[PDB]
């Protein structure tokens, strides 16, 4: 603002703000038996496999 | 001492005769008045309370 008194007139001032990124990390495990790995590429025919 | 319409006139224009400092440590005397806005009404009735 320009004021009228008589004081100095400040100049404006700009500000450089430097900010940064947080980083963060999320993770969840899945166990899966083998039992279950083993039936998956096994070859079948019978109507119970 | 003067007609009371040229003391409301001096009310509102003239700063008064050397109220306080504001925002100090000590209560220093304030000076130059560069943004000073004090309103007393304890200076003209002549009491306090």
């Amino acid at each position: 603002i320009a004021h009228g008194d008589g004081r100095r007139p400040n100049k404006q001032r700009q500000y450089i703000v430097m900010k940064a990124c947080n980083k963060h990390h999320i993770g969840a495990e899945i166990e899966l038996a083998a039992a279950d790995i083993e039936l998956l590429f096994a070859e079948k025919e019978t109507p119970l496999d | 001492n003067r007609g009371l319409y040229t003391l409301v006139n001096e009310y509102s224009a003239r700063l008064a005769g050397a109220p306080a400092t504001s925002t100090t440590d000590l209560q220093y005397v304030v000076v130059n008045g560069t943004d000073v806005f004090l309103d007393q009404p304890c200076h003209m009735l002549q009491e306090a309370y």
